[PDB]
RNA sequence: GUGGGAGAGGGUGGUGGAAUUCCCGGAGUAGCGGUGAAAUGCGCAGAUACCGGGAGGAACGCCGAUGGCGAAGGCAGCCACCUGGUCCACCCGUGACGCUGAGGCGCGAAAGCGUGGGGAGCAAACCGGAUUAGAUACCCGGGUAGUCCACGCCCUAAACG
RNA sequence: CCGAGGGUAGGGCCCGUGACUGGGGCGAAGUCGUAACAAGGUAGCUGUACCGGAAGGUGCGGCUGGA
RNA sequence: GUGGUUCGUGGAGCCAUGGGGGAAUCUGGGCGGACCACCGCCUAAGGCUAAGUACUCCGGGUGACCGAUAGCGCACCAGUA
RNA sequence: CGAGCUAGCCCUGGCCAGGGUGAAGCUGGGGUGAGACCCAGUGGAGGCCCGAACCGGUGGGGGAUGCAAACCCCUCGGAUG
RNA sequence: CGAAUGCCGGCAUGAGUAACGAUAAAGAGGGUGAGAAUCCCUCUCGCCGUAAGCCCAAGGGUUCCUACGCAAUGGUCGUCAGCGUAGGGUUAGGCGGGACCUAAGGUGAAGCCGAAAGGCGUAGCCGAAGGGCAGCCGGUUAAUAUUCCGGCCCUUCCCGCAGGUGCGAUGGGGGGACGCUCUAGGCUAGGGGGACCGGAGCCAUGGACGAGCCCGGCCAGAAGCGCAGGGUGGGAGGUAGGCAAAUCCGCCUCCCAACAAGCUCUGCGUGGUGGGGAAGCCCGUACGGGUGACAACCCCCCGAAGCCAGGGAGCCAAGAAAAGCCUCUAAGCACAACCUGCGGGAACCCGUACCGCAAACCGACACAGGUGGGCGGGUGCAAGAGCACUCAGGCGCGCGGGAGAACCCUCGCCAAGGAACUCUGCAAGUUGGCCCCGUAACUUCGGGAGAAGGGGUGCUCCCUGGGGUGAUGAGCCCCGGGGAGCCGCAGUGAACAGGCUCUGGCGACUGUUUACCAAAAACACAGCUCUCUGCGAACUCGUAAGAGGAGGUAUAGGGAGCGACGCUUGCCCGGUGCCGGAAGGUCAAGGGGAGGGGUGCAAGCCCCGAACCGAAGCCCCGGUGAACGGCGGCCGUAACUAUAACGGUCCUAAGGUAGCGAAAUUCCUUGUCGGGUAAGUUCCGACCUGCACGAAAAGCGUAACGACCGGAGCGCUGUCUCGGCGAGG
RNA sequence: CGCGGGGUGGAGCAGCCUGGUAGCUCGUCGGGCUCAUAACCCGAAGGUCGUCGGUUCAAAUCCGGCCCCCGCAACCA
């Protein structure tokens, strides 16, 4: 039947986006750590135009 | 009135509709004086505070005039009488001679063509509005104010009305659609007559949908749910509550009074 | 037809006072209620009795009669509108148009029912107190439907001269 | 083609019968109470309504076949 | 009414405080474990102040530390696949 | 950290083949003092009826290291709310 | 280190075993090649065709196209490839998105709130398949094109000229602007027919040179018309409203119109011109090209759900905003500015390849699953998007070959019986579409109804009645009637297409639910009742601010239970709850201090501390059951026995009424009578000794309704006696 | 089998738990009123307390054993 991953570019940047994470105190920390851990990608790689 | 139906479908037998004869060939509302976008929504910021709402026909707000000392002395002619989805009372639209249009909740009687007005002057006739003092003790009246300049608030439901009782200082005793004798200030307007369309209390919704149309989702009894989400809940084949009847949140609901005790509004009240 | 007469005949709207019950203020105590006798009941948490105010409901004392009116049921404070019947005189008009009435139709006390309102007094059911052998009764204290209005039904009667 | 009749299907009227049940009629001397007739010891009768082992009671209005 | 101290209401001070009341300027004020007397110690309600102490992203030295299932997760283009 | 599955509601768009049944309401007639009411003809109502799309998931069978961590076949509910 | 279902890695066993991913299907010749069932070609066969064919959107991201290549990836093979190496390929003022607008909602100056982090928050901003908005048709590439090119046609800006006019705003008004269902007139898309027109060709096998078969008979298109249809009154005075001002809008009042007459604005034709253009035949593809061709390019018919669109009618549940656009005036400014024509110039950024019901997206996979929008041809079946076949197009589902045991899956058929099967007719069968006869109890007069039960259904000829388009006619296309006659076992001849009734239980009913074992008698439901709440309402969220409630106001809103409807819903307030009781008893801090202690020589300082004054709560006094709940025991009695209308007594707060009862409640129990049966622990009707019904956790009924549960009959049957043969996987 | 409740004049109930004292309503008997019966009035009688044991000076009363009676439990499988 229908599954749980229904990709959607908008929803994805809108939710796990970078400006998205900067906006909140908890998300900013999410960035810190990922930066502090090394992670090549701080946030998901949404795309297209 | 109240239209009836032959049983050509169970439900549309007991079903009963209103009679919109009193509706002056109007229907399409009046831009300008209303309508405004009406933000429908069953909960506040986030959560749902009143339960069981949502869904139900889209609606446009008819921005009515609920404080008439706006036009003291300026007479206006009642133009139409139309339907208002936001209330039980039908409403009348009227053109002042000032050239301004505005709606008023329509009183029983008021016919299209009639002239109506407000102010200390104003003749005591259906439609006219005046400060409570200047109104004849005993006359009935609707659309009362509670405090000078704050707008109408009492007897505005379909065909409801309040009767003046006496005077007493800068105050005048009323008798609200509920039976409470209240002391209102003299300077509160109150347009004379009863609200009209009193057949409203007689409409037999009819089916399940009918309720759904007016935006009210099904209502489930506490008795149906479990202990986890309401007092009356569990365990075997139904049950008799098992304790003093209570609400989802738990306070008694078969008798417990609510008005907050030490309210300042107490002293101006006298009844039930 | 013309001109008049009496009437609680009928419908709607409006209004008056007396009394009752309740609420509020004054004043005032030790009992009030009730019956053949009492008890239940009410009352020092302020009753009964008196005064002052307020709310509401229903029925209209005297006039009143053994009277009037209506086809019957039935109709009674006062005002107005709308409305039916009816009697008298004048003998003017039509000119036999009349009597009865299966059926249909309309009306129809009280109780009752539907939907909504109202609810003072009363009062089925019912609960208490007496009485009795026992009382699901007669008496006493409570008291709900109902009695009141609107509309829709219900068609009964010792609807009896 | 029609057609006596037979077959299938479902209605209409009637008679018979059925555990059990409703009230009824009749049956010399069983039990309960006393309702009516004298003013019947609550005048009675009444349409209706509710209640009660039972006659009956009470409410509303009516009648004299009572005062 | 509470917190801080070893102090959990204890005979419960002191030092902080939200609530209420509410002074004085050296013959003034706090403290020395309720309180009171004496004998002493300090001078609240303004502030700044090195060094000695903490740590190790980083540089260096050494190892009765490891030696590719060990050692950091990764000795190797790993916070990757 | 999650409502890109799912539950609810908000804003704004889309979708529902083809047949049945026939409500009120009109119109003509009947009737009455005037009605009620009775007839047709018209009319097209409806959590109405059959039935694709579509939304389901009743009964059986298969499938059960599957085609599939919910599937397949027959059968079936609703389908202008 | 030998064990911890230990941890990591490597290798065994099951085993050449199960599988090889839909049962839509393959065969052959010829290529290429080291190597072909599997790659290319051709011939034949089969499959989808409201798709298994085309166009978008979302997602994907090089998968597109071409060249060279098989180690791996392909469930086999592989010379193939969606795979490996390299190169090429996506062109826009008109499409979509942005230099336009606003919805929900976010953001958020002012303001308010919060230990901090942060929470709200009228203005503004942001926010989109909603509004506004200028491109159609054909040609070219191996791969792009409403983008390149051809033809035809537009939109803005800026700079000019030529004329007109008080011009002019984020401000005023108007407009834009709106539901659901049903719909008229005229068009288009699309499709059917043609004795007419245009064509390569073709007489097969017994007949046919025939108005013979086959193929095709358009597309776009400015101005101007023509045909439909949508919008809309024109004057003039008065004016105090439209938060300043208006000449505009609004409100009075006189005129003329009421018509679309006239102004506009769309659509559809027609239109200068521009373009396409079948079969077949020839060729070489991995495909496209050439000829047919000077191609013809015409006449009818059906006809929309699309267009005219802001069309109309009906209804109740009463149906966005903002901008663009018209208009009005204000500051300013009127040598500006704006409007109308004609020129010349300027017109940016991003997307465009390819997949797209799927081998490229969501499912670890070339996964029988999941995925919104548009087109979806023809004939026949009453209709249709259904069904069978079949156009265009696209497939044969990436392991094959044989064999023809059992046993499984899917399927077909059967003697005689027919439910005996079995927990249960589970399953399978029967029945089945349309047309016409004909339909009961009951009922809430609608329904029950497709009740049940029946007959008709093909083709041939004759006669005949309506329409519809054309003119009042031919044709062309729909609906009818009547009479003769033909052939089969059988005429919805294949495919799609109710088994039927009787009576019980539960629930009124349409709806809802345990995604992934329960779809129900459970939830919901109109409706009934109780209760709270007078409005800064109650209530709910929140620390607050706030927000919902509600831009509501007792015919209104919150909470509870009951659950269409009918007739009804008895008695107990002793206990608990809720409610009403300015008397009392008790009562915490606090007030008060009689009185007592500690220290001081002392004034003093510091403790304790009894009277009494002190809320709500409890006690107490009342009420209240559609509030929590409860609603008896033992004896005796009648002129056959039997039983008890009657009585006695004990205890209670009162001592279950009506109605129902071997029950969805009944243990003893297959109670006992009666009915169905040959036989009935189930079923139905009764009886009452109701272990342990009962009145809004309602009681007892109830037409209609049901993938709900029980009983029974008819029909029909492989369910069974009791099996048997056949088919494919 | 198990839990706890109960046997009192003729009937139905008290009487104990804090042992010495059996009480109430009805009924039965005698007498009255009435013509007579009932009612009502006046008086009177009746109880090995389920039984066998002992506990104490003394048992209806306290304690164990059986005889019936009534109610409650008999669950997980
Ligand atoms: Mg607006
Ligand atoms: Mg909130
Ligand atoms: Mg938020
Ligand atoms: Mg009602
Ligand atoms: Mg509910
Ligand atoms: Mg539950
Ligand atoms: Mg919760
Ligand atoms: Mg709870
Ligand atoms: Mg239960
Ligand atoms: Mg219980
Ligand atoms: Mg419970
Ligand atoms: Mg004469
Ligand atoms: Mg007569
Ligand atoms: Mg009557
Ligand atoms: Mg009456
Ligand atoms: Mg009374
Ligand atoms: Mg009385
Ligand atoms: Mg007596
Ligand atoms: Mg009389
Ligand atoms: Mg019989
Ligand atoms: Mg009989
Ligand atoms: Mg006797
Ligand atoms: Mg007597
Ligand atoms: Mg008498
Ligand atoms: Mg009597
Ligand atoms: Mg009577
Ligand atoms: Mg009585
Ligand atoms: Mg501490
Ligand atoms: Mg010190
Ligand atoms: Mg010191
Ligand atoms: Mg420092
Ligand atoms: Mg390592
Ligand atoms: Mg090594
Ligand atoms: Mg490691
Ligand atoms: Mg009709
Ligand atoms: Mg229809
Ligand atoms: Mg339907
Ligand atoms: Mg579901
Ligand atoms: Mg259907
Ligand atoms: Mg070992
Ligand atoms: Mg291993
Ligand atoms: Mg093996
Ligand atoms: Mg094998
Ligand atoms: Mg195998
Ligand atoms: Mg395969
Ligand atoms: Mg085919
Ligand atoms: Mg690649
Ligand atoms: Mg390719
Ligand atoms: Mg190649
Ligand atoms: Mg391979
Ligand atoms: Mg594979
Ligand atoms: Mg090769
Ligand atoms: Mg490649
Ligand atoms: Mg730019
Ligand atoms: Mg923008
Ligand atoms: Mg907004
Ligand atoms: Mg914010
Ligand atoms: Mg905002
Ligand atoms: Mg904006
Ligand atoms: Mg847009
Ligand atoms: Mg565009
Ligand atoms: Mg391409
Ligand atoms: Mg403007
Ligand atoms: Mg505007
Ligand atoms: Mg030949
Ligand atoms: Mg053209
Ligand atoms: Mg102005
Ligand atoms: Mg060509
Ligand atoms: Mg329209
Ligand atoms: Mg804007
Ligand atoms: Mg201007
Ligand atoms: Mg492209
Ligand atoms: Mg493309
Ligand atoms: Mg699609
Ligand atoms: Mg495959
Ligand atoms: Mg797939
Ligand atoms: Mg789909
Ligand atoms: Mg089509
Ligand atoms: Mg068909
Ligand atoms: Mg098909
Ligand atoms: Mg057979
Ligand atoms: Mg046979
Ligand atoms: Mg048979
Ligand atoms: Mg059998
Ligand atoms: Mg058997
Ligand atoms: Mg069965
Ligand atoms: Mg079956
Ligand atoms: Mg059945
Ligand atoms: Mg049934
Ligand atoms: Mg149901
Ligand atoms: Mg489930
Ligand atoms: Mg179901
Ligand atoms: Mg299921
Ligand atoms: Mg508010
Ligand atoms: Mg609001
Ligand atoms: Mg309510
Ligand atoms: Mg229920
Ligand atoms: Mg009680
Ligand atoms: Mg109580
Ligand atoms: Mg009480
Ligand atoms: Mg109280
Ligand atoms: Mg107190
Ligand atoms: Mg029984
Ligand atoms: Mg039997
Ligand atoms: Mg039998
Ligand atoms: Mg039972
Ligand atoms: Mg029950
Ligand atoms: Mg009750
Ligand atoms: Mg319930
Ligand atoms: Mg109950
Ligand atoms: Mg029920
Ligand atoms: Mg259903
Ligand atoms: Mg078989
Ligand atoms: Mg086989
Ligand atoms: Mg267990």
């Amino acid at each position: 039947m229908k599954r749980t991953w229904q990709p959607n570019r908008r929803k994805r940047a809108k939710t796990h986006g970078f400006r998205a994470r900067m906006r909140t105190p908890g998300g900013r920390k999410v960035l810190k750590r990922r930066r502090q851990k090394g992670r090549w990608r701080l946030t998901p790689a949404v795309r297209k135009r | 009135a109240v239209k009836k139906f032959k049983p050509y479908t169970p439900s549309r037998r007991f079903m009963t509709v209103a009679d919109f004869s009193e509706i002056t060939k109007t229907e399409p509302e009046k831009s300008l004086v209303k309508p405004l976008k009406k933000t429908g929504g069953r909960n506040n910021q986030g959560r749902i505070t009143v339960r069981f709402r949502g869904g139900g026909h889209k609606r446009l707000y008819r921005i009515i005039d609920f404080k008439r000392w706006d036009k003291v002395g300026i007479p206006a002619k009642v133009a139409a009488i139309e339907y208002d989805p936001n209330r039980s009372a039908r409403i009348a639209l009227l053109h002042y001679v000032d050239g301004e249009k505005r709606y008023i909740i329509a009183p029983d009687g008021l016919q299209v063509g009639q002239q109506v007005v407000a102010g200390p002057d104003a003749p005591i006739q259906v439609g006219n509005a005046l400060p409570l003092r200047f109104i004849p003790v005993g006359t009935v009246v609707h659309a009362v104010e509670l405090e000078p300049k704050k707008g109408a608030k009492l007897a505005r439901a379909a065909g409801t009305s309040a009767q003046i009782q006496g005077r007493e200082g800068d105050y005048v005793i009323l008798r609200l659609p509920s039976g409470e004798l209240r002391k209102v200030h003299g300077e509160c307007y109150a347009t004379v007559g009863a609200v009209g369309n009193a057949d409203h209390k007689n409409i037999v919704l009819g089916k399940a949908g009918r309720s759904r149309w007016l935006g009210r989702r099904p209502h489930v009894r506490g008795a149906a749910m479990n202990p986890v989400d309401h007092p009356h809940g569990g365990g075997e084949g139904r049950a008799p509550r098992g304790r003093p009847p209570a609400s989802p949140w738990g306070w008694q609901t078969k008798g417990l009074k609510t008005r907050k005790r030490r309210k300042p509004s107490s002293r101006f009240i006298i009844a039930r």
